[PDB]
């Protein structure tokens, strides 16, 4: 049950005799009455690009959403799972989720598995209680933040992010600030590059998807 | 006796597909279909057979209870979870789905890692030992919109460009896929 | 009050210890033929080169709802894990569906896990010796 | 600690007084050199006026105040407000029990109305010492002379006050994983008070 | 040496219409204690030319006694050093990778990283970058360490090309370079609030500020 | 590299075998394994590649620079000595290298036939038997030997001491060089 | 221990026409994640009509041109200004490269020129020295992209002879913009070098990411 | 390639120098003078046939 | 006495070109670099060079790493007035379009042949370097060079860094008025076989075999060749070389 | 650092003042955690006012001491009476150009009528610095801090006295390799004066 | 001013590298009759696996005499360091005895080593050479 061990030390077996086992920015930013989360479009299988148009930006709820580096099949399955834990959750209780609950669901079951699933995550969300933006990492430890950053680009889109941030935003000018994030990853990453995916969430109001805000 | 390894090459036309693999000429092939789902695993040739038996399997029960074939996304789908099943012990191979919708008629090709990351490929994908000089080969002579002769011609020319560049008995399985009709072809060279 | 599995290894080993598969000609030795495990797999081998997250994941659920119960001894009393206790195993007891695996829905509603799901319930988890109803039978009134 | 796990570089206080109980506390969370964190709020809430800070791993420390919380909720829907070493021992229990596998530091601070406010360190290892103060992570070596020659019994709120502004402010100035803002909370009879200084404010001490 | 004990962070610099920028922090780091402050790392090198090192303080400090000995012996014995037979920047960096390159051959590297600015006799530019292996690079905007991860990426968006040199004024990129140490300071645990700041001017010549500090900080944000 | 000795009451018996360095095929007729110090003393080696070679043909240089200067012969006590001084020498200052050689000479001035032994570390023995290379020849040659057996009889020790070794060589047992060294010199036996 | 190594991350082309050739060369300079400088030149004229471009660790790279190039001074003091042939040049850094056997230069070298009949010739060398006369060479990151872009539209057996000077500067302008399309590490601009009998000409294209 | 007649030619004069400070900056090599006379006769193909 | 003097009179050293091999090396002092007859090789100045040498050779680029020869099947043979050395041209195709074909046999002279077999760097090199060698002999001794001498040199050489790094098996091939026709193989480790018949490759057994089969001393040219082409054939076109005593002659498929 | 030599672990402080320089250490030598010498004189003369404190390798620190020494005689019975920059020249060059191969860390104090007082301070790898007061070893470590706090430029020769006593037995206090008697020597322009200072004494401060 | 001898690896090698034994049929090899070392030595087998102590105690009198000759330079002046080498330079090339390996007597006070005893002193310590000749030979440069 669960996931399986079988064939691990025939794995490992045919590591030692000469097998070869086969084989981003992300920014959240708070705003004066929602969140936005920001991330590039270039996926890459190591050097090669592999796709110029990939989408990024992962909905765990329809006003819970979230973006994840690291081991991508681990970040998926993971987002996957609390998504239908929100849901039957949200089901059983007749209630909008709240972005705590998916918080203590990440990270229970990050720490379940010791470090060894790895997903890293920016998880931003608007719920009853208000908006809310987490940094989510692997080990199962989670931190609250007005504006993070994620990916091998996020030392470029922290330093703009570290530029430009007030305390009171609009929704355009936190949009224009994430945008302008993103575009600097783009820009001065090599694993970063194409187009920019945005979401922005607003209290009181439906989630806006926009999918190549910039090109 | 040694199979392990290979190449399988999927490309996208008009309202078509192509998938082929290699082959030693001269009984294991390394494309299956499901229906009008076409799945082509390169890499280590037990854990090709395993998933092959798997999927043979998992369809048929799906067939049974739905009363219908499985279109493939939903193979694709299937197929992901399957292969993150298997996440710490994970079978050694790179799995490619094509095919064509029966209801909407649009073509599909996607490719797999491991652990079941779906890469979906608007244009092709190539799975192998080297998949870096046939993909070089495939980018230069890739063209969108190409109708089923073209694409059938421009895949195998991948193919023959591909087995030339680095043997003897070689041979290749080329499948070209329609809403109504689906041709297989050999290549002796 | 553990929180990762703990005591998980085996102090010693037998050739008798599964209880289930001993052989009738000789008692003392297992029966490989009813094992189906694959005929060339000794009992030695399964005491090294394991992963190391297997055992904490096999017994996660186990040791937390033990904390749970040393809790509630703790802040309540004896009687709070005597009755949960009670009724966990009135409920896995009085089950016995041979031809499904799948647990029961009261027991989920006891565990709390009406609305919860894990990778053990996505992945539930051929043979000519031993995949019948009456091997079964046989376990579970320990015949 | 686990490969590739965060660490708590720290530099927490606490600190005992006429009237009560002060804790307080750096903001730096750092993955090596790179400051990961610049406002990051230490001071952890078990109960209305029993706080604690970690160090070590930081998903092992979060693990087991999340349990001690819980447990002191069980505790209060039976028996009410509960004892500062009643939850220093359900620290003391969890930390030791598992301490071959989780990295885990407290320091908790309490008030109730019999003790009027204690201090309870648990180092790494699970053994636990109550102190009239303590001080714990990367900064604190800095700082054991210091605080052994400025610390008085029975100080008031303001003396108090002081004294944690200046020892962690030579913390965070000697130590490179000590960062901006300190956060303190004063526990007392009257209630839970929340302060912060900036570093214009503690920098010209 | 063969690991680095005492160390500085990062210097950052940049080309404008007229000259170059050059900046770096005064701090000498002791593993994760700040052990010194007051640690100047620019070098003037004559008026012409200023180099930045960052890396193990002690390789630095025989790069600065390289640097005297090479000013000394400019002098021995033209009368026309301060003529037109002074040292250009490009001798200075030609030398400095020279030696780089040769102490890396040897299996014993000077574990720094350095950045040479200044102004030719011609009016151009100069702006040249070093490390310990050897590998030399030039760019409108040059860093090492932090800041080429995180200043690099601020300045660029001023100077992004060579055709946006003519158009940037000196004012534009003192302050450029003013934001690019703030976000250090606020990123890099290894930083320091103090720095110093060099400016070479073809015509005004070379302005070194010393105890420069961060200010304008955003701390407000606490909740 | 397999190498025998036999010291019989009038001559000493050296039998070798062929090279097969590695996966080449060659055809030839020679021996590489023996070098002719003196005109009554061989010299059969067997270990590495390389180092062996280069140390057979120095000591045959200095046995042969010897016998010019002086225009006489050192006896085969002398010639292992000097070989034996020389193997110690070489491994001064550097790692050991596996090789083993057997020294077979006839006196002139005492009449009589000798044989020796030195291992890689320079362990010179005197002995009426030997062999290094393959790892029971010992037992076959410690029942079957006597101080004063005849020129023939060695032969035919030999000859049993090569057919019990040939049933366990992988059939790869080309033709053994078989020489002979007494008072009227040194000379290959074509059996 | 101290590793006296590093990777930089560059792609280079030459190719030998009837009379003329043509070595081109990406001007990205990167260390391993990012952007050194987004124009630094890798092509290098070296006097008498010798083009060389020394590709992988830069700082051995640049020695090895430093090298050959007070070489060719020396060469030219010692034999009254005679020119140095191509096939000379190749022999020249043959030497060099092998000086280094057991330290090497991890570099990939081609250099490109005329031979003495004046048609076009282009020179490939491996780490320690090992060389070879070739028609086209790609080296470095996105060699395996620009080849099979090359060989789609050159019969090297319209022939590649019949060829002109511009249509080979398209041709290989072409590869470079699929190779940066599709490769992470080539970009921001193209450099090629033309030598012919009037001597060296250098042509500059800007590529994506500015 | 070949060497130039007048490279070879210049060569031996460096060598006979020896007797002195040599071309490079070499010590002394010999103590007097060669008692020779040479007369190089060659061919190469960028000054046809000489005799030095 | 003044040499004293300024040897402790007050950059250089720093640069170390105090050094006089420095200074020659980076052609400062003139071209002597490329005047030595013994080529002088680098080597780091640590305790353990062979294993830096060993562990850097092993680990990314391609194009950065040691070219290896081709390991395809090489034969060499002599029948009755001559060497037959017979090898399969198919060359490997690569990122790479050869102007001409390559030869996988070293013209060490108009007289002597060698083959690669081993890393081609160190076989072209080294045997550049016996042609040289062979040549000053020639015109010292006034007299062709013995295929022995010549091998015993390539030996004697490449036994001197034994262990270093070198991989190299080569096949010295020659026919003089005194020896005749004579074979020697040479390889990395100081080995030095005097032959008749050498195989050396990926599949050499066949050809051996096939030699053995139909091989004699009384052979003609013809007959000699086409058995050489007949047993490259049989282990896996083919290019032949016949030397006699005036030299080499070289068959593109014959 | 070889394998089964003896390092310094230690407690220096320097600190110039008002008119002159003091320098002060304790008297522990351990192997481990053996106390091998109980009583030991730290301060180490390399000239009549010029004095040192030595850390890391002690065999290393001690060639180096006499190697100095040495020069300054030589370069006494040429040109007289050193100046502190010139011998702290000295310990710097011999700690850098052997830096790979010996492990030193040297405090230089002196005076001399010209520059009136300076301390130096060499740690390991070779550089130099000038401070107005330097402190090192393993026990510096716990009074960074309350230095920082206590130091004042100019200071009398008793203020001088009073702060290294607290700094130094706090140090002893906190840190393990340190403990026993206190020394120091007031280099001025008066003469060389000596000061030992008991734990009875200084513990109870 | 160095006090562990530093920089004792060689940086190059050449078959040609010792000039003392060099071959006279092929002038670019070392003659391995006339070294008398064994005749199995390559010079490769010289670069590896030597105990860490022996360049140490080998080039460690001439370092400590280096560090006086440049403390001298940086105190006295050119003068005493020029005049110290030019003393032992020309002590050292009039003594010539090939029959003893002996220090002389006027180069022990020189070095100021006239009552001091060291592992040198009490341990000072074939077919071809060692004879007077190749001693004369090395010594004249003939």
């Amino acid at each position: 049950a669960g996931l399986s061990f079988d064939n691990y030390q025939r794995n490992n077996f045919l590591a030692e005799n000469s097998h070869t086992q086969p084989k981003t920015t992300i920014v959240g930013v708070k705003f004066n009455n929602g969140v936005v989360i920001a991330a590039d479009t270039r996926s890459t299988q190591g050097p090669i690009v592999a796709d110029k148009n990939c989408a990024k930006l992962h909905r765990i709820s329809p006003k819970i959403w979230c973006a994840g580096a690291g081991t991508a099949a681990d970040t998926e399955a993971v987002t996957q799972l609390i998504g239908s834990n929100i849901e039957l959750h949200s089901l059983y209780t007749s209630r909008e989720p709240r972005v705590v609950s998916a918080l203590q669901m990440l990270k229970q079951h990050l720490f379940k598995y010791q470090g060894h699933i790895g997903a890293y995550l920016i998880v931003a969300g608007v719920d009853p209680t208000g908006s809310h933006l987490f940094s989510i990492h692997a080990h199962g430890s989670t931190d609250v933040g007005y504006y993070l950053s994620l990916g091998s680009g996020s030392l470029a889109a922290m330093a703009v992010l570290e530029s430009h941030w007030k305390q009171d935003l609009t929704k355009e000018e936190a949009i224009k600030l994430a945008s302008d994030a993103i575009q600097a990853g783009i820009w001065n990453d090599l694993g970063s590059g194409s187009n920019v995916d945005v979401c922005v969430m607003e209290i009181g109001k439906d989630a806006e998807y926009l999918r190549n805000y910039t090109p | 006796s040694s199979i392990n390894g290979g190449i399988v090459v999927a490309m996208t036309g008009k309202d078509c597909v192509a998938i082929a693999c290699d082959l030693r000429l001269g009984k294991f092939e390394k494309i299956f279909h499901y229906g009008h789902v076409f799945l082509g695993i390169t890499g280590l040739a037990t854990d090709v057979t395993t998933l092959n038996e798997m999927f043979r399997y998992k369809t048929n029960l799906y067939k049974l209870k739905e009363e219908r074939a499985i279109e493939p996304e939903t193979f694709t789908q299937l197929v992901s979870s399957s292969l993150y099943e298997r996440r710490f012990g994970p079978y050694f191979v790179g799995p490619v789905v094509a095919g064509i919708n029966s209801k909407s008629g649009k073509p599909f090709i996607a490719g797999f890692d491991l652990i079941g990351c779906i890469d979906e490929a608007k244009d092709f994908i190539v799975s192998g030992t080297a998949s870096d000089q046939l993909f070089g080969m495939c980018e230069s002579l890739y063209e969108p919109n190409l109708e089923p002769e073209d694409l059938f011609e421009t895949i195998s020319q991948a193919l023959l460009n591909a087995a030339d560049r680095d043997l003897s008995g070689w041979g290749a399985v080329v499948y070209i896929i329609k809403k109504d009709e689906v041709v297989k072809r050999y290549l002796k060279m | 009050m553990n929180i990762v599995p703990q005591d998980t290894f085996k102090s010693q080993v037998s050739t008798d210890q599964d209880k289930s598969v001993l052989s009738s000609a000789v008692p003392s030795l297992p029966d490989t033929l009813r094992q189906q495990e694959g005929g060339a797999v000794p009992l030695s081998t399964q005491l090294n080169d394991r992963h190391p997250l297997e055992s904490t994941l096999k017994n996660w659920e186990t040791t937390q709802r033990q904390r749970q119960m040393e809790q509630y001894r703790q802040i309540f009393g004896i009687a709070e894990p005597m009755k949960r206790t009670m009724e966990m195993e009135i409920v896995n007891r009085t089950d016995f569906n041979p031809l499904s695996t799948n647990g029961s829905i009261h027991r989920d509603i006891l565990l709390n896990k009406e609305c919860s799901i894990d990778w053990e319930d996505v992945y539930p988890g051929s043979t000519m010796v031993g995949d019948d109803v009456h091997s079964k039978i046989e376990k579970q009134l320990g015949i | 600690l686990k490969k590739g796990e965060v660490s708590l570089g720290t530099s927490i206080m606490a600190v005992t007084f006429k009237d009560g109980v002060i804790l307080g506390a750096d903001s730096r969370t750092t993955t090596g050199a790179y400051i990961a964190n610049r406002v990051t709020d230490k001071l952890t809430r078990v109960h209305d006026k029993i706080w604690c800070c970690r160090s070590g791993s930081a998903a092992d420390t979060q693990a087991i105040a999340d349990i001690v919380q819980y447990h002191l909720e069980l505790y209060t829907s039976q028996y009410g407000t509960p004892s500062t070493e009643t939850a220093a021992s359900v620290f003391k229990e969890l930390c030791y029990e598992n301490k071959d596998n989780l990295t885990a530091g407290i320091i908790v601070a309490g008030y109730d109305d019999k003790n009027k406010g204690e201090v309870y360190t648990i180092p790494l290892g699970g053994s636990v010492h109550k102190l009239p103060y303590a001080i714990a992570g990367s900064g604190s070596t800095f700082i054991y002379g210091y605080c052994d020659k400025n610390f008085r019994e029975n100080m008031s709120k303001e003396e108090t006050v002081d004294f944690i502004k200046h020892s962690l402010s030579q913390a965070i100035k000697w130590d490179g994983s000590s960062g901006g803002v300190i956060r303190m909370v004063v526990l007392t009879a009257a209630g839970v008070e929340r302060l912060i200084f900036y570093p214009d404010e503690y920098e010209q001490l | 040496t063969q690991q680095p004990i005492v160390t500085g962070t990062s210097v950052i610099s940049m080309k404008y219409d007229n000259g170059v920028i050059i900046a770096a922090d005064n701090l000498g780091s002791y593993g994760s204690l700040l052990r010194f402050n007051g640690v100047e790392r620019l070098i003037p090198v004559g008026d012409n030319t200023v180099v930045g090192i960052s890396g193990d303080i002690s390789d630095m400090q025989h790069i600065e006694r390289l640097l005297k000995d090479l000013v000394t012996e400019n002098a021995y014995d033209n009368p026309l050093a301060d003529a037109e037979e002074a040292l250009e920047p490009s001798y200075i960096f030609e030398y400095l990778a020279t030696v780089m390159y040769q102490r890396r051959s040897k299996m014993n590297p000077l574990w720094n990283a350095i950045i040479v600015a200044g102004v030719q006799s011609n009016g151009d530019q100069f702006l040249r970058y070093v490390n310990l292996l050897g590998v030399t690079y030039s760019s409108p905007t040059l860093a090492t360490g932090f800041g080429a991860h995180m200043a690099n990426p601020l300045l660029r968006k001023v100077v992004d090309r060579e055709s946006d040199i003519p158009k940037t004024t000196v004012q534009v990129a003192e302050e450029a370079i003013v934001n690019a140490m703030r976000v250090l300071y606020y990123r890099d645990a290894r930083s320091s609030r103090n720095f110093s700041l060099a400016i070479i001017d073809k015509n005004t010549g070379l302005t070194f500020k010393k105890n420069l500090q961060v200010e304008n900080m955003k701390w407000d944000f606490a909740k | 590299d397999i190498i025998l000795g036999i010291r019989v009451q009038d001559s000493v018996i050296l039998a070798s075998s062929k090279a097969v360095t590695r996966g080449i095929s060659v055809l030839k007729d020679s021996d590489d394994k023996t070098r002719q110090l003196s005109p009554h003393t061989l010299m059969s080696f067997a270990g590495e590649a390389g180092d062996t070679v280069q140390f057979a043909e120095y000591i045959q240089a200095n046995i042969q620079l010897y016998s010019i200067r002086e225009d006489y012969e050192l006896s085969p006590q002398a010639v292992s000595s000097f070989v034996r001084q020389e193997l110690a020498k070489s491994i001064r200052s550097r790692r050991p290298y596996q090789v083993n050689v057997l020294i077979g000479g006839y006196d002139k001035k005492k009449n009589k036939p000798e044989l020796y032994q030195i291992d890689y570390l320079g362990t010179k023995v005197e002995l009426p038997y030997g062999a290094h290379g393959y790892s029971y020849t010992f037992f076959l040659l410690d029942h079957h030997y006597r101080p004063d057996m005849t020129t023939e009889e060695g032969l035919d020790l030999l000859k049993l001491c090569v057919q019990e070794l040939e049933k366990r060589m992988p059939m790869d047992f080309k033709g053994v060089i078989v020489k002979i060294v007494d008072k009227d010199g040194i000379r290959q036996v074509d059996d | 221990q101290f590793n006296p190594y590093g990777d930089n991350g560059g792609t280079i082309l030459g190719i030998a026409g009837e009379d003329f050739a043509v070595l081109a060369g990406d001007t990205r300079n990167i260390t391993d994640y990012s952007i050194n400088s987004r124009y630094e030149p890798k092509v290098f004229d070296c006097g008498d009509n010798i083009v060389m471009s020394a590709n992988g660790f830069a700082a051995d790279g640049d020695a090895l041109v430093k090298r050959f190039k007070n070489s060719v001074k020396w060469y030219h003091f010692d034999h009254n200004d005679k020119k140095l042939s191509i096939n000379s040049a190749a022999r020249n850094i043959q030497h060099l490269l092998y000086g280094k056997r057991f330290f090497p230069y991890y570099v990939h070298t081609i250099i490109a020129g005329l031979d003495e009949d004046g048609k076009g010739a282009v020179y490939s060398f491996d780490p320690v020295g090992s060389y070879e006369r070739e028609q086209c060479r790609a080296g470095g990151a996105a060699a395996s992209l620009i080849m099979p872009f090359l060989d789609n539209q050159v019969n090297f057996k319209k022939p590649l002879k019949y060829l002109s000077v511009e249509e080979v500067i398209k041709l290989v302008r072409d590869s470079f913009t699929s190779a940066t399309e599709r490769h992470i590490q080539v970009g921001d601009g193209l450099e090629i070098l033309i030598v012919t009998k009037d001597g060296v000409r250098k042509e500059f294209y800007e590529l994506k990411r500015d | 390639e070949d060497i130039n007649v007048e490279s070879l030619t210049q060569s031996v004069c460096d060598l006979a120098l020896r007797f002195g400070e040599g071309a490079s900056g070499e010590e002394r090599l010999m103590s007097r003078p060669f008692g020779v006379a040479l007369l190089i006769a060659g061919h190469d193909a960028d000054d046809g046939y000489q005799l030095f | 006495m003044q040499a004293i003097a300024d040897s402790f009179s007050v950059l250089v050293k720093e640069l170390q070109y105090d050094n006089e091999q420095n200074l020659e090396s980076d052609f400062v002092t003139g071209a002597s670099q490329f005047q030595r007859l013994a080529p002088s090789l680098t080597v780091p100045p640590i305790a353990s060079p062979q294993q830096f040498l060993r562990a850097h050779t092993d680990d990314r680029n391609p194009d950065c790493k040691i070219k290896i020869a081709h390991g395809t099947t090489t034969l060499a043979f002599r029948f009755q007035g001559g060497i037959i050395v017979a090898v399969d041209s198919r060359a490997t195709a690569g990122n790479w379009v050869a102007s001409q074909t390559v030869k996988k046999v070293i013209e060490i002279n108009p007289f002597l042949l060698g083959t690669m077999a081993g890393g081609a760097a160190d076989c072209q090199f080294w045997e550049t370097w016996l042609g040289s060698q062979c040549r000053l002999h020639e015109l010292r001794e006034k007299e062709r060079i013995s295929v022995a001498a010549a091998s015993k040199i390539l030996s004697n050489l490449v036994y001197q860094y034994k262990g270093a790094g070198l991989s190299m098996g080569t096949m010295i091939c020659g026919y003089t008025r005194k020896e005749g026709p004579t074979i020697y193989y040479v390889d990395s480790d100081g080995t030095r076989l005097k032959g008749d018949i050498f195989c050396v490759g990926s599949g050499q057994t066949f050809a051996y075999g096939v030699l053995d089969s139909n091989y004699k001393w009384d052979l003609s040219v013809e007959d000699a060749l086409y058995l050489g082409k007949r047993s490259i054939l049989a282990a896996a076109s083919v290019n032949l070389y016949h030397v006699t005593e005036d030299g080499w002659i070289y068959h593109g498929n014959h």
